[PDB]
RNA sequence: CUCGUAGCGGUUCUGACGUGCAAAUCGAUCGUCGAAUUUGGGUAUAGGGGCGAAAGACUAAUCGAACCAUCUAGUAGCUGGUUCCUGCCGAAGUUUCCCUCAGGAUAGCAGAAGCUCGUAUCAGUUUUAUGAGGUAAAGCGAAUGAUUAGAGGUUCCGGGGUCACCUUGACCUAUUCUCAAACUUUAAAUAUGUAAGAAGUCCUUGUUACUUAAUUGAACGUGGACAUUUGAAUGAAGAGCUUUUAGUGGGCCAUUUUUGGUAAGCAGAACUGGCGAUGCGGGAUGAACCGAACGUAGAGUUAAGGUGCCGGAAUACACGCU
RNA sequence: CUAAUUAAAACAUAGCAUUGCGAUGGUCAGAAAGUGAUGUUGACGCAAUGUGAUUUCUGCCCAGUGCUCUGAAUGUCAAAGUGAAGAAAUUCAACCAAGCGCGGGUAAACGGCGGGAGUAACUAUGACUCUCUUAAGGUAGCCAAAUGCCUCGUCAUCUAA
RNA sequence: ACAUUGUCAGGUGGGGAGUUUGGCUGGGGCGGCACAUCUGUUAAACGAUAACGCAGAUGUCCUAAGGGGGGCUCAUGGAGAACAGAAAUCUCCAGUAGAACAAAAGGGUAAAAGCCCCCUUGAUUUUGAUUUUCAGUGUGAAUACAAACCAUGAAAGUGUGGCCUAUCGAUCCUUUAGUCCCUCGGAAUUUGAGGCUAGAGGUGCCAGAAAAGUUACCACAGGGAUAACUGGCUUGUGGCAGUCAAGCGUUCAUAGCGACAUUGCUUUUUGAUUCUUCGAUGUCGGCUCUUCCUAUCAUACCGAAGCAGAAUUCGGUAAGCG
RNA sequence: GGUUGCGGCCAUAUCUACCAGAAAGCACCGUUUCCCGUCCGAUCAACUGUAGUUAAGCUGGUAAGAGCCUGACCGAGUAGUGUAGUGGGUGACCAUACGCGAAACUCAGGUGCUGCAAUCU
């Protein structure tokens, strides 16, 4: 038998119990689509980054 | 049946807008977007290639990528009761950065100007912003302002 | 659809690695192959008493299949096999779109 | 045969108009708008009168065939049928539907009726002084075909044009009027002058 | 063959009876009554079988597949029922998929168990700055599409009317009346994105295989300067995180915006508040309206609604109208 | 005859007709059998059907479907068997019975049995004619019939209606 | 030495056996597809949003209609040229797109994305990321890069199909391509097979069973989630009233009427709906018998008449009585 | 300040009509062997700044010009609209309260500004 289709009714209500949530951002995002040339020199920059700051301090 | 197509419900979103047809300028290609700078969204209707789902049209998000011709831009999306972030590659004439992070850096600015000339001497500016304030006292003259006006109107149809 | 029967196209043949020329032609199935392992399941299972077995599809709805082009190298004679859309004629030979004239028929 | 009026007195759709996607709509039956001597002068009828309405409703292009035929005639009989001027001033544009139970109920195309609001003019009428009291029992006589209230306005505009009686004439007994056909123009301060010389002479003196 | 007893049936009363005398009888009226008659006993045919002058009839009050026992406590998304108290928290009728639509899974809502920390971590809110939108309105002497009336401009664009003439189709020009969910130059209100900093800002110089004509940039860095008015408001009820699992997945009503329908206590959506799940005071009465949400009492004050009497509270005071 | 709601117009019947079968057979049983029913039978018989006394008649159609036919024997064709190639498993090929295909017969087999136009010295009516498709185009008869919707058809009769 | 009998093989086989005979749905069936989708609108200016809502569209087509470059500008009009006129060609002027871009509709596009020419295969390879549907699964489609190899152009650049928004498909099985790679488990060689990676063959009910009917002889579980009859809401339709008065009524709107319009009432019609009842509210009509309503046919008393009488017609009080 | 080359914002720059432009530049203009391109050296290509010219282009100005742009306590706090009431009204709708607030219209003003390089009585 006909029935109801489809309704949006409640929901808000039920999305703010728990009150919509922002993601919780963090220092260091992942590189997750950053460019692959942009990443592979940023690990041999940072490779050289780690040597000079264990030459400067020993 | 129903119909949820890519570019479905966008006759006005991707319009171009009065005598403003036909190419892009050149300011658009010149403008240079950094790894972090923050940057609003509106497509533009004339070039199909980058071009953001019709979500996104007035948003505002952070540069995470840049490449040849497109940065990409995170945008937070409520998807039910959470917000996820949203990766976006988005060709430059369908970006343009925020006024308001202008704005913001000026005020970075001259908060750190103020807080040096509070060090130069006269500690204890006072240097956040403040809402608009009830007014003071004032005392209104009357001189050439002799308070004259008279009183409701009567009703008459004038057609 | 009209697909010209030769393709400068890219080779993983290995000692290509490298746009070659590539002669084209359609893919057909093949023979069906008793003694591969289905079929030998599938005549096991067939065996005996108990009627079909298997379940044998009725509903048809498409009229065209996809057209799956066999590139074979001309230098080093490895194949590949690229897939078209949904046509319902395809051809090979010539007949390009002579354009500029008068229609036939 | 027809519904009855009250079926379709209310505008509680969006104006479903004649388009290319209607395409069956039958023709309204009020086809004439102007009526009387509509060929006069500006100068011929200064007094103008309106019937204007009090309500939004829908008047049906048969009750304003039923209005505009009554007060017509009645300032023919009365008056005589070249000193009036009768404009509809309403158009029936919306198309009243019918279905003729539920399943796949959509209408097809009824007729035709006019979307009028609170202060919305149905009839105007221009006339002399001396006719008023004749084009008031006329539109009086009129409003007893439409549903709703009708309220008989007395304008303070020179005839069916848009500026006051004493604007009009100190606009046409200096120089900025010349006649149309059955309406006026107007001389502007903005243009060329060798335009605003080659119509209207009678001004710059 | 016939009328008609016995017999054998079973027409009609649609009689009686209809918790009967009776799980099919009683009475009257009827059909037939010497044979395809009626009947006893013996015998044969047994359940997907028999037997049938055929009604799916009959086969021990059982027949469109008897009866008995077992498999078997067959299965049921369907219906009923489901047993002590008090405390604390507390829903959903919505998303996506399903031979899915009386059911499930899945997400959400809900409890419990907590764990990591301890002041602001954040917020169904405002402000300021900055975006985005094409709905209401508006417009049509702005485009597209409709649409009313005239005027002006001479033509083998097949008007007859001289072979340049009152009575010309149009077309253009300037006006005029009126409109649009699938029209629009313009365009709100409400709703909506971002930001309002210590992961911040400046100064100097380290990395690299990316980048540049070039340490030019990029990204990440070292060292240094800036101390809570550290960068609007108000509040914060602690904040953040994790696992697990119940029920629900028929909804309904009101204000506002809406679609279809003449309409409906009709059907279908949008936002919020409610009922469901909820008593209390008021609307006589009532799921939803107004008011207000509830431990047990006492006193005081109230809301909504009232104050002739039923009925607690002024047959108050006042200006009129009927 | 539907025991216990239907006694009939239903079923049966005589009559009529069709079909199969001459016995190492027809039709039908049985798990099998050195087994059975018809059958202690033999075509005036057994078996399967349809129609349903008498009278009078039973029209046309073999396209469809069924049934049937010493009917055509390189169309299709399985297993075995044959040939080739292969190391062999195997693959390929030729042959390939019945059946189907082809052709014929058969309606007291199942069944089926049309539209329009132009036409008579009336106006419509249409002996006749024409194409449109058919396998044939509903024949003799009968009928608003227990079969006719429209329909309470039209006329007559029966009645005051 | 055929029958017979045994085994296997092909045919035939509703005689019999088993099973199936989608869903949505203003009840169901028929119809349609609102079942996988795309455009505009509905949709209430973020997004999302329903109905068997409205107007349409998809299961294709294209070796160019894909890619790159270059030159040019289109529709339409006007003014001119032998045939030649409204339409054939040629020339000039105007022309913001009023054209075209495969196919719906919307968006977009003018030294172009249109038209014409030149060169081509980037409609290629590898495997990730992202967006939209969304559970942030799949599938389809799209975006931006990276590693190659190319095309094009002088180059910057562009190109991972079609200017963008639709144009499509799991597991199992079969098949092909790829390395010449793994395995066949006592050790080998060679066939065969199995495997790994990537496509195809297809599920349109489009997240994907292998599927005809009928039941009036019927059965069960249920369902007032849902029809048939009362009631309830509504009142299109039916019925009954009113206003206005063009006109009819020999002159004369209104004695009686009354067009074009328009406002109502009723619930004795029929629709509309599906709220109540499916662990049953006895379903048509007639007979009998009571009461009630008044929108009065008769009877009582009146008013009006195109009421002379007679007979009528309109109207009032009135349901007492027939 | 003019002009050129390259621009930015893309009409305050566009459009219609008329009138001026010294100097330099730009331009039209002159020629066809060569590279190249056409049916046509018209366009494209090459060569000479020579034979000539400001006629056009281009620039600037004028116009109770069209358009465009800006502003206005001009319309107008109007229309619309968020919130509220056991407000009004049979209804259609409307008023009030606390807020936000258009468009057409009507007036007035304006009619390109500017970056890099080079050149010029
Ligand atoms: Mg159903
Ligand atoms: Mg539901
Ligand atoms: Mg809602
Ligand atoms: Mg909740
Ligand atoms: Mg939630
Ligand atoms: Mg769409
Ligand atoms: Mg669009
Ligand atoms: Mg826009
Ligand atoms: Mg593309
Ligand atoms: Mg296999
Ligand atoms: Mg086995
Ligand atoms: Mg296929
Ligand atoms: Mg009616
Ligand atoms: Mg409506
Ligand atoms: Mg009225
Ligand atoms: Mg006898
Ligand atoms: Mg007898
Ligand atoms: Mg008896
Ligand atoms: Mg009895
Ligand atoms: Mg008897
Ligand atoms: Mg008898
Ligand atoms: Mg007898
Ligand atoms: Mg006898
Ligand atoms: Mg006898
Ligand atoms: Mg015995
Ligand atoms: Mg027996
Ligand atoms: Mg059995
Ligand atoms: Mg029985
Ligand atoms: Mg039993
Ligand atoms: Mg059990
Ligand atoms: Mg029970
Ligand atoms: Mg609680
Ligand atoms: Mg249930
Ligand atoms: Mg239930
Ligand atoms: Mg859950
Ligand atoms: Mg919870
Ligand atoms: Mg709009
Ligand atoms: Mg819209
Ligand atoms: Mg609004
Ligand atoms: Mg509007
Ligand atoms: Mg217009
Ligand atoms: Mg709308
Ligand atoms: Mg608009
Ligand atoms: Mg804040
Ligand atoms: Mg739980
Ligand atoms: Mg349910
Ligand atoms: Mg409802
Ligand atoms: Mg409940
Ligand atoms: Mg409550
Ligand atoms: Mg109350
Ligand atoms: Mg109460
Ligand atoms: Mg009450
Ligand atoms: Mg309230
Ligand atoms: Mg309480
Ligand atoms: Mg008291
Ligand atoms: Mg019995
Ligand atoms: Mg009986
Ligand atoms: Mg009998
Ligand atoms: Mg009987
Ligand atoms: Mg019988
Ligand atoms: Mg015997
Ligand atoms: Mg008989
Ligand atoms: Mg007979
Ligand atoms: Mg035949
Ligand atoms: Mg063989
Ligand atoms: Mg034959
Ligand atoms: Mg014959
Ligand atoms: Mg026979
Ligand atoms: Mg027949
Ligand atoms: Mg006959
Ligand atoms: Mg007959
Ligand atoms: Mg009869
Ligand atoms: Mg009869
Ligand atoms: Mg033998
Ligand atoms: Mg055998
Ligand atoms: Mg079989
Ligand atoms: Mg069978
Ligand atoms: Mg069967
Ligand atoms: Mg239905
Ligand atoms: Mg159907
Ligand atoms: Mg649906
Ligand atoms: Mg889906
Ligand atoms: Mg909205
Ligand atoms: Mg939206
Ligand atoms: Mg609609
Ligand atoms: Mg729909
Ligand atoms: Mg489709
Ligand atoms: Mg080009
Ligand atoms: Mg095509
Ligand atoms: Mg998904
Ligand atoms: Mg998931
Ligand atoms: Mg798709
Ligand atoms: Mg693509
Ligand atoms: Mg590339
Ligand atoms: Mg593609
Ligand atoms: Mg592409
Ligand atoms: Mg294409
Ligand atoms: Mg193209
Ligand atoms: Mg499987
Ligand atoms: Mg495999
Ligand atoms: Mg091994
Ligand atoms: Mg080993
Ligand atoms: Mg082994
Ligand atoms: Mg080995
Ligand atoms: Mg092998
Ligand atoms: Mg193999
Ligand atoms: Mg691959
Ligand atoms: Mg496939
Ligand atoms: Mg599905
Ligand atoms: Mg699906
Ligand atoms: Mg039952
Ligand atoms: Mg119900
Ligand atoms: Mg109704
Ligand atoms: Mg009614
Ligand atoms: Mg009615
Ligand atoms: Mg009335
Ligand atoms: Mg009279
Ligand atoms: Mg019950
Ligand atoms: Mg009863
Ligand atoms: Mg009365
Ligand atoms: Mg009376
Ligand atoms: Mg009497
Ligand atoms: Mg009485
Ligand atoms: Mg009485
Ligand atoms: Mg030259
Ligand atoms: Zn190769």
């Amino acid at each position: 038998a006909k029935s109801k289709n489809h309704t949006a009714h409640n929901q808000t209500r039920k999305a703010h119990r728990n009150g919509i949530k922002k993601p919780k951002t963090y220092k260091y995002p992942s590189l997750k689509g950053v460019d692959p040339k942009f990443r592979r020199n940023h690990k041999h920059a940072l490779h050289g980054t780690a040597k000079a700051l264990a030459a400067a301090k020993k | 049946g129903k119909s949820h197509g890519y570019r479905s419900r966008t006759r006005y979103m991707f319009q171009r807008d009065f005598r403003k047809h036909g190419a892009v300028h050149l300011s658009t290609y010149l403008k240079v977007y950094k790894v972090g700078d923050i940057v609003d969204i509106k497509a533009n209707g004339s070039i199909q290639k980058g071009m953001p789902h019709k979500f996104y049209q007035g948003k505002t998000g952070v540069v995470y990528n840049v490449t040849k011709s497109s940065v990409g831009v995170i945008i937070n999306k409520m998807v039910g009761n959470r917000y996820l972030e949203k990766r976006l590659n988005l060709r430059v004439e369908h970006i343009k950065h925020s006024k308001c992070r202008q704005e913001f850096l000026e005020r970075v600015k001259a908060n750190a100007a103020k807080r040096a000339e509070a060090k130069a001497q006269g500690v204890a500016v006072q240097l956040k912003r403040q809402p608009a304030q009830p007014r003071e006292s004032r005392i209104v003259s009357t001189e050439g302002n002799v308070p004259q006006t008279l009183a409701p109107v009567p009703y008459e149809t004038f057609i | 659809v009209n697909v010209p029967k030769t393709r400068k196209t890219y080779c993983k043949g290995k000692t290509c690695r490298k746009h070659t020329q590539h002669k084209v032609t359609q893919y057909k199935a093949g023979k069906a192959s008793l003694f591969a392992q289905g079929k030998r399941r599938y005549d096991r299972k067939q065996s005996g008493f108990g009627g079909q077995t298997k379940p044998v599809f009725h509903k048809k709805a498409k009229t065209t299949k996809k057209v799956v082009l066999r590139l074979e190298c001309v230098k080093c004679k490895t194949r590949a096999q690229l897939t078209l859309k949904r046509c319902k004629h395809f051809e090979l030979g010539g007949e390009k779109k002579q354009k500029g004239q008068a229609l036939q028929f | 045969a027809r519904r009855p009026a009250r079926c379709y007195r209310y505008q509680k759709n969006k104006p479903y108009p004649k388009s290319r996607y209607n395409r069956a709509v039958p023709d309204s039956k009020i086809r004439i708008y102007d009526l009387g001597k509509k060929k006069a002068t500006v100068d011929e009828f200064p007094l103008c009168v309106h019937l204007v309405s009090n309500e939004l409703e829908q008047l049906s292009s048969e009750a304003l065939e039923a209005a505009r035929i009554c007060a017509n005639k009645y300032m023919t009989t009365v008056s005589g049928r070249d000193a009036f001027h009768l404009r509809v001033r309403v158009h029936p544009f919306h198309v009243l539907r019918i279905n003729k139970g539920m399943r796949g109920a959509w209408g097809k195309p009824h007729g035709l009726a006019a979307r009028v609001d609170i202060g919305q003019i149905i009839f105007s009428v221009r006339t002399k002084d001396s006719n008023k009291d004749v084009v008031v029992e006329g539109l009086r006589r009129a409003r007893y075909k439409f549903p709703g209230q009708q309220k008989i306005i007395l304008s303070k505009k020179w005839g069916f044009t848009n500026l006051d009686r004493p604007e009009y004439l100190k606009k046409r007994e200096a120089g900025e009027v010349k006649d149309d056909g059955a309406f006026v123009k107007f001389l502007s301060k903005k243009g060329s002058l060798e335009n605003n010389i080659r119509e209207f002479p009678e001004y710059f003196a």
